[PDB]
RNA sequence: GGCAGCCAACGUGUUGGCUGGGUAGGGGAGCGUCCUGCAUCCGGUGAAGCCGCCGAGUGAUCGAGUGGUGGAGGGUGUGGG
RNA sequence: AAGUCCAAGAGUGCGGCAGUGAGACGGCGGGGGAUAAGCUCCGUGCGUCGAGAGGGAAACAGCCCAGAUCGCCGGCUAAG
RNA sequence: GCCGUAGACGGUGAGAGCCCGGUACGUGAAAACCCGACGUCUGUCUUGAUGGUGUUCCCGAGUAGCAGCGGGCCCGUGGAAUCUGCUGUGAAUCUGCCGGGACCACCCGGUAAGCCUGAAUACUUCCCAGUGACCGAUAGCGGAUUAGUACCGUGAGGGAAUGGUGAAAAGUACCCCGGGAGGGGAGUGAAAGAGUACCUGAAACCGUGCGCUUACAAUCCGUCAGAGCCCUCGACGUGUCGUGGGGUGAUGGCGUGCCUUUUGAAGAAUGAGCCUGCGAGUCAGGGACAUGUCGCGAGGUUAACCCGGGUGGGGUAGCCGCAGCGAAAGCGAGUCUGAAUAGGGCGUAUCCACACAAGAGUGUGUGGUGUAGUGGUGUGUUCUGGACCCGAAGCGGAGUG
C-alpha cells in the first residue's frame, strides 16, 4: 500500500526552491476593524515553519 | 586481447578466436559479484513455507471460562499462542525473495567472472564435442580429460547441439548451459569454461553489438 | 582463480540486526519503550498534539487555486546550449533531447542565463527576451514554433 | 527453520548447577534456586575479597600488640618508634616475628624504644 | 601487576597522559542454536545425544583433550536466512 | 586578563533514536496550617537518594566521610 | 575393471551408476471417450450487379425530456453535469434527437428507447506428475495411532490423547522358586546396558551402600578465615613435606530471597510447589525519513508484458534529477507586492581573486573554480494492515432451545 499525504497539511504548507517549509500567519480572517494596520501588515505573507514543527510537518507532508 | 586456440575432438587445432578486451579483460569486483550471486540464489529459493496463526487454527472461538472467580489465569481462546496446539505468533508465511538488481550490475558481474577465467587461462574453445549424430559419454569424457584436469567444468553449448548436450550430460562435475543463459553463479562455480566455437561467437556478437 | 567461497560483502555493507527483548544484556524486558503508558503498548498518530488544536488545523489554508489549464514548459539555458554545441549548427527539440538537455516529448522554452559565443540556429516552442537577444547577437536565429 | 532450545538451555543449566554443588536443600538441586544463591555467593565473594585484607591486618595488629605488651610497650608507641627508627617491616612479618622469633621481636622493641622521644607528651 | 575507552607522540604498533559506579535510554563489538551455497576434514577401527574427569577464556562460553553409555551421522572456514 | 587545555570529554548549529513529564528527604528564604505534622505549595550553578556500592551513626534510601576497572595475607589517611 | 542418451530417487543387514524397483531412451490399444481431416448431408447465392438524377414516406413510446423524493459516481446537494429506482407530467423522425460537468449560442461527436457473440481474465471439491535454505510427533491439518472418533451438550455445537524392539521373531525350548504376577539359571541374537512394560533414556522425584559431620543449640541457609578426619598426585623411609589437588566440615567475622512496580519493599505489596518441553518487535509494499555499501553518473532506472525447463536476455510507457517566482494569467536568473531603479519575500550550490561603494551590521559588480543525482541492497524509525504477546464487561448477523 502506498503512503497517503495528509490533506490539511498539504493545503496549509508549501516548500521553497531550497527546501524551506513555508506557512501563513493567523489572526487575519475577520474582526479586522480593531486591529491596527501595523499589526495587520505583519500578519500577512509567509513565514518559515519554526524548527520545532519541522519534523512533524515534514512527516505529514511526505506521508 | 587474449587469444584462444580452437581444438577438435580429433586432437588438432582448427583456428583461433580473439576475445574482446571489453568482455574478457575487465577488473574483477568481489562485492558486486557477491551481490549478484546472492540475488541469483534468492531468486532460486522458493518460499513455500507456512504456519497457521491464531486466526486460522481450527476451533477456539469461545471464551473457555469466566473472566472472574475461577482462580485460574484469564484466557480468551483455547488457541491462544501460549496454549499447546495454539497458533504461531510470528511464523513463516510464503514470500518471494527475488530482488531487482540492475542489468548493468548483472552484466558487469558476468564480465568480471569471465575476465578472471580468461586471466587465469581457463577458457577453452571447441569446434564440436563429439563426432556428430550420436551421443557418446566415453568420447566426451576423453576429450574433456585432455582439455582440463580440474573437477568442475562448464560447457557452453548452443541450443541446437543435442549430441554434445546428451554426451556430456551425465558426467558428474559437468554443467551444460546455453550462451544466452550465461550467469555469474555458474561461471564462478566452474573451474573451466569450455566454449563451443559457435557459442563463443554468438556471445561475443550479442554483447558487442 | 575466484571461486564461490571467495565472495565476501564489502566492508560496512551488512549490519547485524537488532534483536530486542532477549535478555537484560542488550534490550531486555522493555525493548526500548520505558515503563507503562500509551507508547508502552501501541503508538501515537503524527497529527495528534495531545488535545489542543493541531498545527495543521489552527493555521489558514494557503491562498489560491491550481488552474489545471496551466501550460508548463521545460527550460534550457543558453549557457548549456553553448557548452553542448561547440561547433554550432541547427538546434531543435530533437537534438536538445538527444544531448540530454530537456525531457523527451515536452514543451521547450529557452532562457538566457549563460553566455553564447557560437553561431547557432535555435528552434523552440517559446523564447525569453534575454535568450532571444543573446542568440541574435551571436548571429543566430531564434525561430519560434 | 524451527529451532529447539534444548542444547542452548542445558548448557547454562549444567554450568550453574555444577557451580552450586554442596549447597543445602533446594539450592543444590533446582536450577532457579541455585541461580539465586549463585548471585548471592558471588556478591559475598567479591565483598570478602576486599574485606579479607582488613581482617588479616586486624589479626596481625592484635598479635603485635599482645607481644609488644609482653615486652612492656604499647602498640601505638611501638609503631611510632619503628616509624622513627626507619624500620620498614610491615605488620604481617612483625606478627610472624612475634609468634616465631620472640628474641628478634624483643630486639625490635628495644630499637623502637631507643628511637622514641624522651617525653612522648611534649608539644614538639 | 593485568585489562579496556579517549587522545597524543613516534613508527609501518609500541610507548605515554587522562579516564573506566549506573536504572529508563542511546551507541559499538561479540558467544551459543538450527537450515543452507561453496571449499575442505572426521566417522561401525564408532557420528550425534547423554553422564563424568582434567583443564581453558575478560563475558556469553570452550574443549579436532580424554573415559563411560550409545549406534549413524558430524566438524571447520567463508558467505545467505 | 588569565586559568584548566595528551581535558572539561565543555559550549553552539543541524540531523537519526530516545526515555521522562507520580519524586523524596536534609540545609537555607517564604506562603497555607495553630509560625502543628515523616503535612502541603514554591525559590536555591544547594546536597544526597532515585540511578550509589564501601566506612560511621547499635539496626536505620535522603545525615557525616568517600564515587567501587580487576588482583594482593603491603602502606598512609577521612568521618568516627 | 566396466557402462553412461542411464552419476534422478528409493530399497537391500552400515555412504551402491554396475544387487533390486527403476532412470535416459524407446515401444504398446481390443474397447470407450476426446480431438482433427475428407466425405455423404444441410443451408445460401444464383428472377442477377453496376455506376446516376429529383420528391413524399420510415428510421424502435407511455419512451426520451421535465418536476418531486432517493441511489451511485473523486463529487457528503453543492453552481451539479453523465448513469439510475419509485410517483406524476409527458415530445418529435433528420433544418430530428442525445452528449461535449449548471445554462445559452456556434462548432464537434454520435445516432437511445431490439437482440446475439470467441480470446485475453477469476477459482480448485476432484484426478495425475513434481518441488521445497517447509514441519519431524507439546511440531505439521483438529486428525502419522479406532478422528470429526472417544467424551461433553436437550440442541445448534464443542472436541481430544495415543508413532520407533531387532537385519531377521530368531518373541526366551527345558529346569527351579512362586496360586499367579514376577524372577534365577539355560538358550536366540553382534548386543537382552534391544524381553512385545521393548532405539537412545536427561531433570524433577524415590531408594540402597560407602566417607566426613551433627543431640547447650537462635542458621535468606551463603561467603571469607579455618582445627580435625578421609582420598589422591610427587619427593623422600619406616612417616613427613609440597608451587599440590579434592570431599566433609568443629569454630570466628560479614551477611534483610528473585521479579514487577514504586518517593521508598527482605518486606506483613504483586507472581511463582518443582522439573522437562512450548510461549512475545515479525512480514508485505519500486511506501516515507535518515544512515552505511555497490553500479552508473548530468544522468539513473524500468512496470506490465515478450522470449529462455533457471537466477538470463529484451521492453521508454512512466518516476526521480535537470529553474525559479507568483493566487493565477504570466514572466524567467529572476520573480511577486507595489505608483516606485524603494524597500522587502523567495531564488540564482558553494568558494577564491579584483574593483566600486559604504563601516546601519556589509552590499553591489567583473573574472575564474565549477554544481550530484539516481537505481539495487544492509540497518534504525515510521504508514496501512490483528502489527511485540496475553486479558474484559459488552455490541451486531444467523440459528438452537
Amino acid at each position: 500500500p502506498k503512503a497517503k499525504t495528509h490533506s490539511g497539511a498539504s493545503k496549509r504548507f508549501r516548500r521553497t526552491g531550497t527546501g524551506k517549509i513555508v506557512r501563513q500567519k493567523a489572526n487575519r480572517r475577520h474582526l479586522l476593524e480593531h486591529k491596527p494596520t501595523k499589526r495587520t501588515r505583519r500578519l500577512d505573507g509567509r513565514t518559515t515553519v519554526s524548527a520545532a514543527d519541522n519534523s512533524r510537518i515534514n512527516k505529514l507532508l511526505n506521508g | 586481447t587474449l587469444k584462444v586456440d580452437v581444438k577438435t575432438p580429433a586432437g588438432k587445432t582448427d583456428g583461433s578466436v580473439e576475445l574482446p578486451a571489453e568482455l574478457f579483460d575487465v577488473e574483477p569486483n568481489i562485492a558486486l559479484m557477491h551481490q549478484v550471486v546472492t540475488a541469483q540464489l534468492a531468486a532460486k529459493r522458493q518460499g513455500t513455507h507456512s504456519t497457521k496463526t491464531r486466526g486460522e487454527v481450527s476451533g477456539g472461538g469461545k471464551k473457555p471460562y469466566r473472566q472472574k472467580g475461577t482462580g485460574r489465569a484469564r484466557q480468551g481462546s483455547t488457541r491462544a499462542p501460549q496454549f499447546t496446539g495454539g497458533g504461531t505468533v510470528h511464523g513463516p508465511k510464503p514470500r518471494d525473495y527475488s530482488q531487482r538488481t540492475p542489468k548493468k550490475m548483472i552484466a558487469a558481474a558476468l564480465r568480471g567472472a569471465l575476465s578472471d577465467r580468461a586471466r587465469n587461462d581457463r577458457i577453452h574453445a571447441v569446434t564440436e564435442l563429439v563426432e556428430g549424430q550420436t551421443p557418446s559419454t566415453k568420447s566426451a569424457k576423453t576429450f574433456l580429460g585432455t582439455l582440463t584436469e580440474n573437477k568442475k567444468v562448464l560447457v557452453v553449448i548452443g541450443r541446437t547441439d543435442e549430441v554434445g548436450a546428451k554426451s556430456v550430460r551425465n558426467l558428474p562435475g559437468v554443467h551444460v548451459i546455453s550462451p544466452d543463459q550465461l550467469n555469474t553463479y555458474d561461471v564462478l562455480n566452474a573451474d573451466d569454461v569450455v566454449f563451443s566455437v559457435e557459442a563463443l561467437n554468438a556471445y561475443i556478437s550479442a554483447n558487442s553489438k | 582463480v575466484i571461486k564461490l567461497h571467495d565472495l565476501k560483502p564489502a566492508p560496512g555493507e551488512k549490519k547485524a540486526k537488532t534483536r530486542v527483548g532477549r535478555g537484560e544484556g542488550s534490550k531486555g524486558k522493555t525493548a526500548g519503550r520505558g515503563t507503562k503508558g500509551t507508547k508502552a503498548r501501541k503508538n501515537v498518530p503524527v497529527m495528534f498534539e495531545g488535545g489542543q488544536m493541531p498545527i495543521h488545523m489552527r493555521l489558514p489554508k494557503l491562498k489560491g487555486f491550481k488552474n489545471r489549464f496551466r501550460t508548463e514548459y521545460q527550460v534550457v539555458n543558453v549557457g548549456d546550449i553553448n557548452k553542448a554545441f561547440p561547433q554550432g549548427g541547427t538546434v531543435g527539440v530533437d537534438e536538445l533531447v538527444a544531448k540530454g538537455l530537456v525531457r523527451k516529448n515536452s514543451l521547450v522554452k529557452v532562457l538566457g542565463d549563460g553566455k553564447l559565443t557560437v553561431k547557432v540556429d535555435v528552434t523552440a516552442n517559446k523564447f525569453s527576451g534575454s535568450a532571444r537577444e543573446a542568440i541574435t547577437a551571436a548571429g543566430g536565429s531564434a525561430t519560434e514554433l | 527453520a524451527r529451532v529447539k532450545r534444548a542444547l542452548n538451555a542445558q548448557k547454562k543449566r549444567r554450568t550453574v548447577l555444577k557451580a552450586s554443588k554442596g549447597y543445602r536443600g533446594q539450592r543444590s538441586r533446582l536450577y532457579r534456586k541455585a541461580k539465586e544463591q549463585q548471585l548471592h555467593s558471588l556478591t559475598y565473594a567479591y565483598r570478602d575479597r576486599r574485606a579479607r585484607k582488613g581482617e588479616f591486618r586486624k589479626l596481625w595488629i592484635s598479635r603485635i600488640n599482645a607481644a609488644a605488651r609482653a615486652n612492656d610497650i604499647t602498640y601505638n608507641r611501638l609503631i611510632q618508634g619503628l616509624k622513627a627508627a626507619g624500620v620498614e617491616v610491615d605488620r604481617k612479618n612483625l606478627a610472624e616475628l612475634a609468634v616465631s622469633d620472640p628474641a628478634a621481636f624483643t630486639a625490635l622493641v628495644d630499637v623502637a624504644r631507643a628511637a622514641l622521644p624522651e617525653d612522648v607528651n611534649a608539644p614538639s
